[PDB]
RNA sequence: UUUUU
RNA sequence: UUUUUUUUUUUUUUUUUUUUUUUUUUUUUUUUUU
RNA sequence: AAUUAUUAUUAUAAAUAUUAUUUUAAAAAUAUAAAAAUAAAUUAUAACAAUCUAAAUAAAUAAUAAAUUAAAAUAAAAAUUUUAAAAAAAAUUAAAAAAUUAAAAUAGGGCAAGUCCUACUCUCCUUUACAAAGAGAACGUUUAUAUGUAAUUGUACUAUAUUUAUUGAAAUAAUAAAAGGGUUGGGUUUUAAAAUCGUUGUAAAGCAGAUUUGUUUAUAUAUUUAAUUU
RNA sequence: AGUUUAAUGUUUAAAUAUUUAACUAGUGAUGGCACAGUUGUUCUAUAUGUACCUAUAAAAAAUAGUAAAAUUAUUUUAAUUAAAUUAAUAAAUAAUUAUUAAACUAAUUUUAUAUUAAUAUUAUGAAAAAUUUUUUUUUUUUUUAAUUUUUAUAUAUUGAAGUAAUAUGGAAUAUUAAAAAUACAAAUUUAAUUUGUAAUUAAUAAAUAUAUUUUAUUUUAA
């Protein structure tokens, strides 16, 4: 029974503060294809004036004009904002680390303690194989914790189960700006009706099941590019008549790769190896380039 | 235990538990009372309430207590209130060199004590006591025996005492009673064997039925019931009335709490001990400051190192040990106590029941023994008075100290009849047991 | 105990000594003389700190004689018998120191499933609390207590609280020297004790087997998971229970059975959310957002709060016994709302 | 376990199964309040 | 050193 | 010894925080207990 | 390969020799092997068929304290019970099943020490050494010297102290041996080729002209529905 | 048709057999020669080195100093049965059972009584509270022989309008006390309430209620 936390995020906000009451720079990982799904509820009432280094990442897939109020927003707000098309890998977002606390940080008392990162987000979109990435390598070459690397019992190699005390991953060394982990607090699995549908079209939450078929997500990324074009081009791209009239056709016009037993002379095409394929395409940013949010572009 | 020293002489034969609860109905003389309220005593304790009747009689007994539970008065004041008994009802004569009670005491320095809280009773009005220690031309002061002793009441070191006989000039003909005091020890090859060789000749002379039938009333005072002690009174003496109060003895004090520290290094044992004397005590007549404190070390070649380690870091720091002259012990104590100097580099001399105002013990080396451990810490804390014990434990006795630790967290009896003092005790647990290494497994790994 | 015991020592509190005086009280039954020496505790509240260690001793020589009720008294040792007068402070002194119109009177009467001298059982409707959430508000089970009190019996306690959306057979014990014997068949069984019945959509992997997850309460409500195999062994207790998928919608669907050996919070939903990922019918609070029903040819207008959660406390294993040797098995019966997806469903709801 | 209330068989439809049980002092020795067949 | 139950 | 001096270690004349548990409430409530 | 035994001992050469060892007239389990259904070769199939008697001859194996038993009920012993006691009435024989009897004080959690392990600053006897002395040192050798852990080891005035400084460490994750089920608590369970080889029950002793005076009852459900009739 | 796995086999056709199961494409290899146990090969598995890696062969002793297991002889001629315990300057004995030996007196029936020495023998394992059934393990054959009785019961009537009274097996008594039952009268707040009388209650005082021997140990005679 591996679950995960399960509870409204809006009860764990007097426990996050105190998170923050200690801490210095927040930081997030977020998806630019998602700018305020992928947030903690609280994100605007969550700090108001710790240093805030939000990050969107897979941002070469999100659209470009929503892409600058977003930017701008946190950056008038004074919290950064930083996109990433994430093919130049984390490695870059690390160098952001390495520099967007060299200018805000506030000069260490101490010539050598740390600055105590808190990161957040969900940790399919990228936050746990950041801490993973850099809580690994910590074992092999050491700066803290001081001990010869052998206590580490049979089967773990790594621990963000059970312990999760205490537990940090020091980023960087000189200027040991060394992070938090947050024990995951987010997509609450009481999520509402259509955010699990932007979740699953995004490839989070990849979980296409009984609990939300691939016709359901399938059905959202059709109706919600009622646009044809630059769409029907991929349409258009496997022999289809430009503009598809409704679901039906569609789906079964791209049974190319699709079928099941038919008859040779009525064919029963099979509409789900159809339904995967719109699905996980728009995943891969291939279809369009288009985000999902609305982009209040008023406070909220 | 009660499913133990039933196999044991000396018990398994009834415990008088008697309760009187009151100085009155022991039948104390007002004599007495007057003297005993002039000191401070109000109340009985629990061991005097039971056993100082049982020694207004003339029953042979055994007084064993905890720490400080007034055993000196338990013993030594209805010995005076029956030596008033014979010079005025029996009118039994003085006569010049024999006594009619010795006391026996293992240190010099607890031999005096015994003298002065024996001195007070003067309302029991002509028990006249002389205690004496070693000198310089000593031999040549038993003077105060050519002069005025005539001492009913005659407390020393049993070695000197046994001098005094086999050369003729003690004399126990006339030793009406014959009293022993810290016998856990007194009584063994750790002090000298002496007590014993001692009470057979004056257990000899009561049943020599050619001079007066001078029944010779023995009382031993322990606070310790070794295995040693069992015996050389369970098998010579004649009913030996025991008033072992089960259920607090062979216990650290309650209102006494302890402190363990762990110290890795040979050199660290010494910060810790500054560290812990930063309570600055200073008293009227009882560079850096300490409480009111003892240091306990294992050796006398290191409690002057230390000693002079203190000194000269900048505290009033004392030093009592065996091998010091006569001038500078008899000062270094009369410093320490009396307000001054207010911390004493000691040995193992002061653990030996010294009764003052001390009110922290440092165990600047936690000791191998239990003895050695309830005799400093019972030093701290004495009928109620708080008190703290801090133990400066080392990785060689670590073991000794996770029982410590984990007796006191249940207050348990350290192994109740204690051991590897007196009765050294291969016998770790006491019976015909040598512990086993158990099993039962029968399967007999094969290759 | 052993600092129990400390206190005890060094507390003068009155300490109410009690000389036993050589005529009427030496010989007396211990609990004769602390019963008619203090009128104001119940006997009952007597010997809980006769027996207790809270207790009256009695002192004769030097040390306590902590004593059983009968232990008789002994001759004239002024053997004093000491009685706690201030317990309160560390000591923390042991237990004993509207109107229900009808509809109501008569709706708690058709809520019961088996009564005899020491328990009544009840039926609850799945929807109803038993403690008050809306303080003033709510109408829950402690509200209608005084409605079961068949016989005149003092107010039935309630023994194991029955969450809300959960349906089922519920326990009161009509008497507080029953309610005592009733904690050892509830609290961390071994072998099962009781049934829930339920209707989790979504056939989970193999029909029977046994669930331990390391539940963890974080206020508010954080209810955390299996995290540690053996336990965080602080702030985590376990919920075992023996599921048993007894029939199965062919993929969709499955009726289960939970043998909850365990007494831990929605235990019966959060490990059924967790068995499969598929948890029970119209269960919001943990599942749920599959669809709002799950999205079936069910009751499917409002939906979205219309479907209550298929999950009833279907029979409890009383330890009273019956006529015939058999322990009594109370069998309460489904609701409608399982009796419409049973019987649509064509399945023998088995009362 | 602790072995108690030992029975010591007579014969049998002679001793009545409740008297097997008797001889050793205590509410038994008097006759089974309600008996099963 | 001091807040809280 | 040796017994003398006025003494002298005297010489001498051969629970939790912090800058009570539990019974599967939904904050505040119940009920049992210590 | 223990053999006249599961076998073309094949380095090579080869292509129309009928070229010279396999009992049994029955039935089940099993074992191999087998027509039909929820464009392919597959399924699973614990489904027909098909092969595997008996008797005759030949004969081994593990096992063996013996019983006077052994049906069946039922209480009594630190005990776990092999017996004994009351109360019963339990027949031969062959066959087939394995219910019981003939093969470990164990499995799982929670704790603590130990061996294993790594690591050296301080420990011991290493030898293999290196330098030093000695010879006008072309070298061969014999003494005096502290290096590496090389590498093995081990390290919790009569009194009133003394017999232990003398290698130091690491959840050393697994083993071992222990305990245990205000500090404190998760675990609940018992086996892997069985000639049956003692009881057991199941069937049977092959034609009886003929059930059933009395033994003994694996015999087993009483209702979830649909559609009527007042 | 050469390559890391699964069933059958279960003294089996085999002291690892038949089928199931996980990848590499011989211009670089089937043995030439070579290595060997306080150690070879080593693609580093403390895997393999001729059907038990404790390798095999030979010779030997410290090797149950170890709940180890055995230890060969009937008809006899002395007893006990859990007791002991002090590390360490001048204090009468450890205790057990055993073998072999030794001595009767202030000390009563005209009773009774296993004391002493020498040597042999020291492991049969309690933790807590409370406290100052019983004699049996072991019999030469004939008789003889003193410890045996089962089960304890209780109902009906009338009036109540929901309680008592009468009858039975403790009974009715008597007074002091109360009747919280209750019934009656009288006064009234009608009525309920106030008031008293007696059923009745309790305490206490007095007089009342059933029978053996005989089956187990107390001796002879050979
Ligand atoms: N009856 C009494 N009541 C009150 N105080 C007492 C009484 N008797 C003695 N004391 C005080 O308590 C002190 C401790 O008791 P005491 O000095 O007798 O200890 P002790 O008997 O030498 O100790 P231990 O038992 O350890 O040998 C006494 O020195 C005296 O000050």
């Amino acid at each position: 029974g591996a679950a995960w936390y399960l509870g409204h995020m809006q009860s764990a906000a007097n426990m996050l503060a105190d998170k923050v009451k200690d801490a210095d720079f927040i930081l997030e990982i977020r998806d630019a294809r998602l700018p305020f799904t992928t947030e903690n509820p609280n994100i605007r009432k969550l700090t108001a004036g710790k240093p805030r280094l939000i990050i969107f990442n897979k941002a070469e897939l999100s659209n470009e004009d929503s892409n600058r109020a977003i930017q701008e927003y946190y950056e008038r707000n004074g919290a950064f904002a930083l996109f990433t098309s994430a093919r130049r890998c984390w490695r870059d977002v690390v160098e952001a680390v390495q520099r967007f606390t060299t200018h805000i940080l506030p000069p260490l008392p101490y010539k050598t303690v740390a600055h105590v990162g808190l990161v957040v987000g969900m940790p399919n979109v990228g936050k746990s194989t950041l801490i993973n990435s850099l809580r690994l390598a910590h074992e092999y070459q050491f700066h803290r914790e001081d001990f010869r690397r052998s206590r580490s019992p049979e089967t773990v190699s790594i621990t963000p189960g059970t312990t999760r005390g205490m537990k940090l991953v020091p980023l960087s060394k000189d200027p040991p700006v060394v992070l938090y982990d947050t024990p995951g607090l987010t997509l609450p699995g009481c999520f509402t009706k259509e955010s699990g549908l932007k979740l699953a079209a995004c490839g989070i939450i990849p979980t296409n099941d009984v609990s939300l078929p691939q016709g359901m997500v399938a059905r959202y990324i059709y109706d919600i590019l009622v646009a044809s074009g630059s769409s029907e081009h991929m349409a258009e791209c496997l022999h289809l008549p430009r503009v598809p009239i409704s679901f039906d056709d569609c789906v079964a016009m791209i049974c190319e790769r699709s079928g099941t037993s038919g008859q040779t002379e009525m064919g029963n095409l099979d509409p789900v190896r159809a339904h995967r394929f719109f699905v996980h395409d728009f995943i891969m940013g291939n279809l369009g380039k288009i985000t999902l949010d609305v982009l209040p572009r008023r406070l909220l | 235990s009660p499913a133990r020293t039933a196999q044991s002489p000396l018990l398994a034969k009834p415990v008088k538990t008697k309760v009187v609860d009151n100085f009155a109905d022991m039948l104390v003389t007002p004599a007495l009372q007057e003297a005993l309220a002039d000191m401070g005593v109000s109340t009985p304790s629990p061991i005097q309430q039971t056993a100082i009747e049982a020694v207004l009689q003339r029953k042979n007994t055994v007084i064993a207590a905890p720490h400080g539970e007034g055993k000196t008065l338990a013993y030594l004041l209805p010995l005076y209130q029956n030596m008033e008994k014979d010079r005025d009802v029996y009118k039994i004569p003085l006569r010049e060199r024999r006594p009619r009670m010795i006391l026996l005491a293992p240190t010099k320095e607890l031999v005096e004590q015994l003298q002065t809280v024996c001195a007070r009773l003067d309302a029991a009005t002509g028990l006249t006591s002389v205690c004496f220690t070693s000198r310089k031309r000593s031999k040549y002061h038993l003077s105060r025996m050519l002069k005025n002793t005539m001492a009913d009441v005659l407390v020393m070191d049993p070695k000197l005492i046994l001098r005094l006989l086999r050369t003729r000039r003690l004399f126990i003909e006339d030793l009406r009673y014959f009293a022993v005091d810290e016998a856990d020890a007194m009584m063994s090859s750790l002090h000298d064997h002496d007590a014993v060789q001692l009470l057979m000749k004056v257990q000899k002379r009561n049943q020599f039925k050619y001079l007066w039938p001078v029944q010779t009333q023995y009382v031993f005072v322990t606070a310790y019931m070794t295995r040693k002690l069992e015996y050389i009174v369970g098998r010579k003496i004649s009913d030996p009335v025991t008033c072992m109060f089960r259920q607090l003895m062979h216990r650290p004090q309650a209102r006494l709490r302890h402190r363990f520290y762990a110290i890795r290094r040979e050199p660290e044992k010494f910060t810790v001990l500054m560290h812990l004397l930063r309570k600055n005590g200073h008293v009227p007549l009882p560079f850096a400051e300490g409480r009111r404190t003892i240091i306990f070390f294992r050796n006398i070649d290191a409690t002057t190192a230390v000693f002079h380690q203190l000194r000269s870091a900048g505290f009033a720091v004392s030093l009592l040990h065996a091998s010091l002259p006569y001038k500078v012990r008899k000062e270094m104590y009369a410093d320490f106590a009396s307000g001054r100097t207010n911390i004493l580099c000691a040995t193992d001399v002061a653990a030996r029941g010294l009764d003052l105002h001390v009110d922290m013990v440092i165990n600047f080396d936690v000791p191998t023994n239990a003895l050695a451990y309830l005799s400093r810490s019972g030093r701290t804390a004495r009928m109620g008075r708080e008190g703290q014990v801090l133990n400066l434990y080392n990785k060689h006795q670590g073991v000794i100290v996770s029982a410590i630790k984990a007796f006191l967290k249940d207050n348990l009896p350290m192994e109740g009849l204690t051991n590897r003092k007196a009765d050294m005790m291969q016998p770790r647990y006491a019976e015909w047991r040598t512990h086993k290494i158990n099993a039962l497994a029968r399967s007999y790994v094969s290759l | 105990l052993s600092l129990q015991a400390r206190e005890e020592l060094s507390r003068k509190s009155n300490e109410l000594q009690y000389h036993v005086v050589t005529q009427d009280w030496f010989g007396q039954r211990v609990d004769d003389f602390v019963t008619q020496h203090h009128p104001e505790w119940d006997y009952e509240t007597v010997k809980r700190l006769v027996q207790q260690g809270h207790i009256y001793r009695y002192r004769k020589n030097g040390k306590k004689r902590y004593t059983r009720l009968t232990d008789r008294l002994e001759f004239d040792e002024l053997v004093v018998v000491p009685t706690a007068s201030f317990w309160e402070r560390q000591l923390a002194p042991p237990s004993g120191v509207f109107h229900l119109s009808a509809k109501t009177r008569e709706m708690a009467q058709e809520m019961v499933l088996f009564k005899n001298e020491h328990v009544i059982v009840i039926n609850k409707p799945s929807g109803v609390p038993i403690m008050p959430t809306h303080d003033p508000l709510a109408m829950n089970i402690t509200d209608l207590l005084p409605a079961w009190r068949y016989t005149n019996t003092q107010t039935p306690v309630i023994c194991h609280n029955l969450d809300t959306e959960t349906s089922g057979c519920v326990v009161l014990a009509r008497s507080a020297n029953t309610h005592r014997m009733l904690g050892r068949m509830f609290v961390k069984r071994v072998v099962p004790n009781s049934v829930y019945w339920g209707f989790a959509v979504g056939k989970p992997p193999v029909n029977f087997g046994r669930i331990r997850m390391h539940f963890e309460v974080q206020k508010g409500q954080g209810g955390d998971v299996i995290v540690a195999r053996p336990t965080p062994t602080a702030d985590s207790k376990v919920g075992i229970a023996e599921f048993v998928v007894n029939a199965s919608a062919l993929e969709f669907g499955s009726f289960i059975s939970f043998y909850p050996l365990t007494t831990r919070r929605h235990q019966e939903r959060i490990m059924a959310a967790h068995a499969l990922r598929a948890p029970l019918l119209g269960d919001a609070k943990y599942g749920g957002e599959s669809a709002f029903p799950h999205s079936l040819s069910l009751f499917w207008d409002p939906a979205r709060k219309d479907v209550p959660l298929h999950l009833h406390h279907r029979k409890i294993q009383l330890p009273y016994k019956n006529g015939a040797g058999e322990f009594v098995c109370v069998t309460a019966p489904l609701p409608p709302h399982m009796e419409k997806t049973f019987k649509r469903l064509g399945w023998p709801v088995d009362a | 376990a602790a072995a108690a209330a030992a029975a010591a068989a007579a014969a049998a439809a002679a001793a009545a199964a409740a008297a097997a049980a008797a001889a050793a002092a205590a509410a038994a020795a008097a006759a089974a309040a309600a008996a099963a067949a």
